[PDB]
C-alpha cells in the first residue's frame, strides 16, 4: 500500500516514503513500467544506504538516497530524458539479496507517473 | 511365448531366436519386468544368455542380444548369474573398457558400445560381486583413457554421460579405487579438462553462461564424480602446483556458480557446484573474492562481492527444505564461514547484511521471519552437524567477540561454551580483524538492564520466601549427591 | 521365580506349534532359564548362562527353544513331529548357569502346568 | 635474451597441433635444470591466474581470434633470466622449443 | 550456574575395594566367554562381600580374583565394556591388587593417605557482566550454607545428562532406569516456585554412544509404553519432546534444548565425518536403473 | 488396491476352487498366477499360466488347474503350502490366501 507524489534535461525530486502507513525496514525497491512494457527495476537501496544498484542506463543521472529512520527514500531525477514516461511503483523486497528483474514481492503501491 | 524363448534357444534356430529376442527387447525394455514366471522360468534364459555371452557372438544381432542382456540385467534375481568373472570379462570386452583387449578392437561404432555401457552400469549398480571384481580388474585406467580421449573423439552425450556415470558408480562404491584414481592417475586434472570441455559450449560467454540440458547433466554427473573423489583427507593437504590446480578448479567454479541450468536443473546444479566447492583447501578458497569491478556489480568496500551475494541468495532459497537439511545447507554455510573469516570486506559485508537487522526490542530472540531469526531457530535443531556449523557461522560473523555474541543471542553460552573451552577465557580474541567497539543504533536501551539469556522482559516478581529456607523446598540435595 | 508354563501343539503326533513358559519379572544375570526331560514319565530348552542355547540331551530334539528377556518369557517351539511333546511341561527358572545343565537341577524353581 | 632490467617483449610463439579456442594455453618457466614452475594460465575467456612473484609485472593474453599467445611482463629484475615454456594448461602436450 | 550429574565432564566448563562387576557385565554382553569354573569364582566374590573383609581384598579370594583377571577374554570383555561404567583405573587397581594380595601392603599413588572432586567456585569472571558461576554435585552444602545468602533469581540452570545408560541400574535390586529417574527428579526441579521463568537449559551430552547403542532396541524396559523406529533422529525427537513437555510451564517458560559431541575438537568431525557421507548417499540414490 | 479371495480346505485329498478378482482398477494385469508358500522355504511358483496362449501347470506335479476369466484339482496330503493367487504395471499383486 505504497504511494508517492510526482522539455529539457532537468533535476526533479521524488521523495518516496512509507507514508501509506507502511512498515518498511527491509530493503526497498523502485520499478518503472512503460506503456506496453512490463515492470522495470531501476533502483536497489539497502538500509543504511550501504550497497547501491542501478541498471545499465540509469546509473549516472538518477541517484537515490534513503532516510532509513523515517523509512523514506529521496530520488533525484536529474537530467530528464525521453525514457521518463513510465509509471513508477515504489516497492520493497522481503528477501536478503539484491534480487533483480523478478517481481517476487508484493506491496506494489499505487504507482505514480511523471508528466 | 517369452517363456518359450528359453526353449527356442535350445533348438537355436537363428531367425526364431533373433526375432523373439527382438520383440522381447522392444516389449520388455521398461523397468520392472515379469513378476511370477521369471525367477523360475527366465533364470534358465539368463543362464543360456550368459553361456552365449561367453563365446564371442556374431557381428550381427549384437544390439538385440546385448539388449536382452541389459533387460535381464534390469531384474534383481539374475545378477548372481550375470555378475561372474568371465561374464564381466565378456561384457568388458564388448564394452572396450578392459585393458586386456585394448590394442585389439577394430573401430567400433558407438551403438553396441553404449549398449554394453548400459549393461555395465546396470550390473555395477547392484552387484557387490561386481564391486569386488571391478576393484580386482581395474577398469578405471581404460575408463580414464576414454574420458581423456574426448577433444579428438566425437563421442556424443549418451556414450559420454553413461561411461562417466559408470565412473560415478564405481567411485561411489569402492574407496580403494577412489584413492587409486586420486593419486595414481591425477583424476582431478583429468576431471578439470573434462569440466573445461563441458563449459566450452560458449553460451554467450561475455554475459551470463547458459548451459543446455545435455552438457548440463554431463557437468552435473562429472561434478558428482568430482565430489566423490575430492573429499578424502584433503583438509590441510597443501602443495603449490596442486594448489594451482585447485585454484583453476576454484576460478572455474567461480565462473560456474552464477549460471542457470536449462529446464529446471538449476537448483540441483547449484547444490552440486557448492558441494564441490565445499571441501577444498581453505587457503585456496579466497579466490572467490578475486572478481574484478564490472558494470552491474555489487561493489562493497571497494571489492566485488557478486558471487558471495549470489550464494547467499542460494542459501536463503535452499533453507526452506525441511525434510533433508544436512545435505542441503551445510557446505554453503561452511564455505561462507571460511571465505568470511579470511577477508575483512567479506566479514564486514556479511556482518553488515545478515546480523544488524535487530529484532523488535521486546519479543523473544527466536520469533520473527528474518533470516537472522531463521538461523537462530536453526541453531537449536537436533542435528549437531548443522548446529555447530551455524554456531561457528554466527560466531565468526560476529567478529570473534563473545560480548557481541551474547548481545544478540541468549543461548550463545550453550553454543560456544563447548566450541572453545567455555569461551570466558583467552580464546577467539579481541579483534585485530578491523573490529572497533562501536556497533550502534537506538537499541541497547533495554540492554542497559540486559537480562541476557531471555529477551529481557522485566516481570520477574514472585519472591515466595514464606518461612526460613529449604523447608521441604531446597532440601532436595538429599537425592542429589548420588547423582 | 514361581512361574507356570503353557502352550504345546496338537494331539495328532503332528502338532508343531509354540509353547509358552512365562517368568515372573526377569531371569537373574547369575542365573538362567531351562527345563527338564520334557515328559510326564518315560529336556527341550538347552538355554544357558549367556548364549549357549543348546539342544536336547536325552531327546536330541529339533525343539527351536527361545526365551524373551524383553518379554520375561520362554517361547519354545516343540515342533517338527514331536512324539515327545507330552504333558508335564517342566520349565525350570534358575539361580546359576554353566553349560545348559538340564539334569534335574540348576534351578531356583520348577514350573508346573501342561503342554498340548 | 640478456634483457636490460625494466622491460621485455611480447613473446608469441605459436603451438603445434591444435586450436587456440576453448583450449586453455598457459606458460611454464624453468631455471637451467630440472626445477620448472608454472607461471600463469588463462581460462575459456580472459581470466588469468598468476603466481606471487609475477603479480603486476606480468600480463597474459589468450587473445582469441588472434594467432599467438602474447605475454607482456615489465619491470624485470635479474631473477627471471631463465628458460620459459608455452603449452596448453589442462593438457600438457609435447613442449615447444624454449626461451633463451 | 550448572547443576547436573557427575557423568558429563564438568571441568570442561572451566583401603579401596569393591570392583567386581565384569561378571555381571560379561553376562550382560551376550557372549559366554568364561575360562574356568566361573560359578565357583563370582559366587565366591559374593561369598563375604558387602562388609569389611580382611583388608580391601583377602588372600583367599584375591587368588581367584586374579584368576578371573587371568582370563584374558575377561580383559577383552572389560575392553569392550563401554556399557559397563566401572572404575577407569581398573587395570591399575588390578595391578595394585595382585601385588597387594600378600600381607603388609599399601599403595601410594591414586590417593594420598592424609582427591579429585568438582566442588565449589563462587567465582567472578567479570566478562562485561557479573556472571556468577557455581556447581552443585557435592553434598557438601548440607552444613550452614543452604544455597548461600538467598542466591536465587538464577539467570540459568543447567541439567545435563547422558542418555545411553538406562539399562544399567544405579539403585540395587531394581531396574529403575536412569533416564526414568532423571525425568523423575526433573519434575521436582521445574515446577518448583524458585526458578519459575528462567531458562531451563537442558543439555544432552554423549550423542555418539546413543548413536551406537540404539542397536539395543529402545523398547526393552526404558520406554515400555511406546517405541518408534531404531534410527537416531526419531528417537531423539521422541525423547526431546517428552522431556520438554514434562515441564508443567509449557509456554511462559522458554526451555532451551541443545545437543553436542563429547570429545572431538578436530575438524575431521565437522563436514568430513558424516556430512559428506550423507551427500554421497543422496548423490548415489538420486540415480540408477537405466 | 488389488486383492483376492483365496480360501482353502483343511483336509487331504480333495479339490480347491479359489478366486482372485479385480478390485484395484489399475490397467495391465493380463496374467494371474499362483504361489506355493510352504512353511519352511521360499514361496514357490506353481500355476504360472499367464492367459497368454497355452496354460502352464505346476513344474513339479500335475494337480490340474484353471484360470478365472481358479480350481485346483486332486491335491495330495503332503504338498502343503500357504496358497496365494498372483496377478501382476507393477510387480507383486499377491493378495492374501490360506493354507491347509
Amino acid at each position: 500500500q505504497l504511494q508517492e507524489s510526482g522539455q529539457a534535461g532537468d533535476s526533479l525530486r521524488l521523495s518516496c516514503a512509507a507514508s501509506g502507513l507502511i512498515v518498511s525496514n527491509y530493503a526497498m525497491g523502485w520499478f518503472r513500467q512503460a506503456p506496453g512494457k512490463e515492470r522495470e527495476f531501476v533502483a536497489y537501496i539497502n538500509w543504511n544506504g550501504g550497497v547501491t544498484y542501478y541498471t545499465n542506463s540509469v546509473k549516472g543521472r538518477f541517484t537515490i538516497s534513503r532516510d532509513n529512520a523515517k523509512n523514506t527514500v529521496y530520488l533525484q531525477m536529474n537530467s530528464l530524458k525521453p525514457e521518463d514516461t513510465a509509471v513508477y511503483y515504489c516497492a520493497r523486497t522481503s528477501r536478503a539479496s539484491v534480487t533483480t528483474r523478478v517481481a517476487d514481492f508484493g506491496y506494489w503501491g499505487q504507482g505514480t507517473q511523471v508528466t | 511365448e517369452p517363456r518359450a524363448v528359453a526353449d527356442a534357444l535350445e533348438t537355436g534356430e537363428e531367425d526364431a531366436v533373433t526375432e523373439a529376442l527382438r520383440s522381447f527387447n522392444r516389449e520388455h525394455s521398461q523397468s520392472f519386468t515379469f513378476d511370477d514366471a521369471q525367477q523360475e522360468d527366465r533364470k534358465r534364459l539368463a543362464k543360456l544368455l550368459v553361456s552365449v555371452l561367453e563365446q564371442g557372438l556374431s557381428p550381427k544381432h549384437r544390439v538385440t542380444w546385448l539388449q536382452t542382456i541389459r533387460i535381464l540385467s534390469r531384474d534383481r534375481s539374475c545378477l548372481d548369474s550375470f555378475a561372474s568373472r568371465q561374464s564381466l570379462h565378456a561384457l568388458a570386452c564388448y564394452a572396450d573398457i578392459a585393458i586386456s583387449e585394448e590394442p585389439i578392437p577394430q573401430p567400433p561404432d558407438m551403438d553396441v558400445l553404449l549398449e554394453s555401457l548400459k549393461c555395465l552400469c546396470n550390473l555395477v549398480l547392484s552387484s557387490p560381486t561386481a564391486q569386488m571384481l571391478a576393484a580386482e580388474a581395474r577398469l578405471v585406467v581404460r575408463l580414464a583413457e576414454r574420458v581423456g580421449l574426448y577433444r579428438k573423439r566425437s563421442y556424443p552425450h549418451e556414450v559420454q554421460f553413461f561411461d562417466l556415470r559408470l565412473l560415478f558408480l564405481l567411485t561411489a562404491l569402492r574407496t580403494d579405487v577412489r584413492q587409486q584414481l586420486f593419486q595414481e592417475l591425477h583424476g582431478v586434472r583429468l576431471l578439470t579438462d573434462a569440466l573445461e570441455l563441458t563449459l566450452g559450449v560458449a553460451p554467450k560467454e561475455n554475459p551470463l553462461v547458459i548451459l543446455p540440458a545435455q552438457e548440463t547433466e554431463r557437468a552435473m554427473e562429472i561434478l558428482k564424480v568430482l565430489f566423490n573423489i575430492t573429499f578424502d583427507s584433503v583438509k590441510r593437504e597443501v602443495d603449490e602446483e596442486d594448489a594451482a590446480l585447485y585454484r583453476y578448479l576454484g576460478t572455474l567454479l567461480r565462473h560456474c556458480v552464477m549460471a542457470d541450468a536449462a529446464g529446471d536443473r538449476t537448483e540441483e546444479f547449484h547444490g552440486h557446484t557448492v558441494n564441490l566447492l565445499g571441501n577444498l583447501p581453505l587457503k585456496c578458497l579466497d579466490v572467490l573474492l578475486a572478481l574484478e569491478l564490472h558494470e552491474g556489480s555489487l561493489e562493497f568496500m571497494g571489492v566485488n562481492m557478486d558471487v558471495i551475494n549470489a550464494l547467499l541468495a542460494f542459501l536463503e532459497k535452499r533453507l526452506h527444505q525441511t525434510h533433508r537439511l544436512k545435505e542441503c545447507v551445510a557446505p554453503v554455510l561452511s564455505v561462507l564461514t571460511e571465505c568470511a573469516r579470511m577477508h575483512r570486506p567479506a566479514r564486514k559485508f556479511l556482518k553488515a547484511q545478515v546480523l544488524p537487522p535487530l529484532r523488535d526490542v521486546r519479543t523473544r530472540p527466536e520469533v520473527g521471519d528474518l533470516l537472522r531469526n531463521k538461523l537462530v531457530r536453526l541453531m537449536t535443531h537436533l542435528d549437531t552437524d548443522v548446529k555447530r556449523v551455524a554456531a561457528e557461522f554466527l560466531f565468526v560473523l560476529c567478529s570473534e567477540s563473545v560480548p557481541r555474541f551474547i548481545k544478540y543471542t541468549g543461548y550463545g553460552n550453550a553454543a560456544g561454551l563447548l566450541a572453545a573451552r567455555g569461551l570466558m577465557a583467552g580464546g577467539r580474541p579481541e579483534g585485530q580483524y578491523s573490529e572497533d567497539e562501536d556497533t550502534d543504533t537506538e537499541e541497547y536501551r533495554e540492554a542497559k538492564a540486559s537480562i541476557n539469556p531471555v529477551t529481557g522482559r522485566v516481570e520477574e516478581k514472585p519472591p515466595n520466601p514464606m518461612e526460613g529456607m529449604t523447608e521441604e523446598q531446597k532440601e532436595h540435595e538429599a537425592m542429589k549427591l548420588v547423582n | 521365580v514361581q512361574l507356570q508354563e503353557s502352550g504345546g501343539g496338537l494331539v495328532q503326533a503332528g502338532g508343531s506349534l509354540r509353547l509358552s513358559c512365562a517368568a515372573s519379572v526377569r531371569t537373574s544375570d547369575t542365573d538362567g532359564m531351562a527345563w527338564f526331560r520334557q515328559a510326564p514319565g518315560k529336556f527341550v530348552g538347552g538355554i544357558r548362562w549367556n548364549s549357549a542355547t543348546w539342544y536336547a540331551d536325552f531327546v536330541k530334539g529339533r525343539f527351536t527353544i527361545s526365551r524373551d528377556n524383553a518379554k520375561n518369557t520362554l517361547y519354545l517351539q516343540m515342533n517338527s513331529l514331536k512324539p515327545e511333546d507330552t504333558a508335564l511341561y517342566y520349565c525350570a527358572r534358575r539361580a546359576y548357569g554353566f553349560d545348559t545343565d538340564s539334569r534335574e537341577s540348576a534351578y531356583s524353581n520348577w514350573g508346573q502346568g501342561t503342554q498340548v | 635474451g640478456l634483457v636490460q632490467p625494466g622491460g621485455s617483449l611480447r613473446l608469441s610463439c605459436a603451438a603445434s597441433g591444435i586450436i587456440f579456442r576453448s583450449n586453455g594455453m598457459a606458460w611454464y618457466r624453468q631455471a637451467p635444470g630440472k626445477e620448472r614452475e608454472w607461471v600463469a594460465s588463462i581460462t575459456s575467456f580472459g581470466d588469468a591466474i598468476y603466481r606471487d612473484s609475477v603479480k603486476g609485472r606480468f600480463t597474459i593474453s589468450r587473445d582469441n581470434a588472434r594467432n599467438a599467445v602474447s605475454l607482456q611482463t615489465n619491470s624485470l629484475k635479474t631473477e627471471d633470466t631463465a628458460v620459459y615454456y608455452c603449452n596448453t594448461y589442462p593438457v600438457n602436450s609435447a613442449w615447444g622449443q624454449g626461451t633463451q | 550456574l550448572l547443576l547436573g550429574a557427575g557423568e558429563s565432564g564438568k571441568s570442561t566448563i572451566v583401603t579401596i575395594q569393591s570392583i567386581i562387576a565384569i561378571i555381571r557385565a560379561m553376562g550382560r554382553l551376550k557372549i559366554d566367554f568364561g575360562d574356568a569354573a566361573r560359578a565357583d569364582d563370582a559366587r565366591q566374590l559374593f561369598v563375604l562381600a558387602g562388609a569389611a573383609e580382611e583388608g580391601f581384598m583377602t588372600a583367599e579370594l584375591a587368588g581367584v580374583i586374579k584368576r578371573l583377571w587371568k582370563d584374558s577374554g575377561v580383559q577383552a570383555c572389560f575392553n569392550r565394556s563401554r556399557e559397563y561404567q566401572l572404575n577407569d583405573s581398573a587395570a591399575y587397581y588390578l595391578n595394585d591388587l595382585d601385588r597387594i594380595a600378600q600381607p603388609n601392603y599399601i599403595p601410594t599413588q591414586q590417593d594420598v593417605l592424609r582427591v579429585k572432586t568438582t566442588g565449589i567456585v563462587e567465582t567472578h569472571f567479570t566478562f562485561k557482566d557479573l556472571h556468577f558461576k557455581m556447581f552443585d554435585v557435592g553434598g557438601q552444602r548440607s552444613e550452614r550454607k543452604k544455597w548461600i545468602h538467598c542466591f536465587e533469581g538464577v539467570t540459568a540452570i543447567i541439567f545435563c545428562v547422558a542418555l545411553s545408560d538406562y539399562d544399567l541400574v544405579l539403585a540395587e535390586d531394581e531396574e529403575m532406569n536412569r533416564m526414568h529417574e532423571s525425568m523423575k527428579l526433573f519434575d521436582s526441579i521445574c515446577n518448583n516456585k524458585w526458578f519459575t521463568d528462567t531458562s531451563i537449559i537442558l543439555f544432552l551430552n554423549k550423542k555418539d554412544l546413543f548413536e551406537e547403542k540404539i542397536k539395543k532396541s529402545p523398547l526393552t524396559i526404558c520406554y515400555p509404553e511406546y517405541a518408534g523406529s531404531n534410527t537416531y533422529e526419531e528417537a531423539a525427537a521422541y525423547i526431546q519432546c517428552q522431556f520438554e513437555d514434562l515441564n508443567k510451564r509449557k509456554d511462559t517458560k522458554e526451555i532451551y534444548t541443545h545437543f553436542t559431541c563429547a570429545t572431538d575438537t578436530k575438524n575431521v568431525q565437522f563436514v568430513f565425518d558424516a556430512v559428506t557421507d550423507v551427500i554421497i548417499k543422496n548423490n548415489l540414490k538420486d540415480c540408477g536403473l537405466f | 488396491q488389488l486383492q483376492e479371495s483365496g480360501g482353502g480346505l483343511v483336509q487331504a485329498g480333495g479339490s480347491l476352487r479359489l478366486s482372485c478378482a479385480a478390485s484395484g482398477g489399475i490397467v495391465h494385469i493380463s496374467s494371474m498366477g499362483w504361489f506355493r508358500q510352504a512353511p519352511g522355504k521360499q514361496r514357490e511358483l506353481v500355476a504360472t499360466s499367464p492367459s497368454n496362449g497355452d496354460i502352464r501347470y505346476a513344474d513339479s506335479v500335475k494337480g490340474r488347474f484353471t484360470l478365472s476369466r481358479l480350481q485346483m484339482n486332486s491335491l495330495e496330503p503332503e504338498d502343503t503350502a500357504v496358497y496365494y493367487c498372483h496377478s501382476f504395471s507393477y510387480n507383486n499383486y499377491y493378495g492374501q490366501g490360506t493354507q491347509v
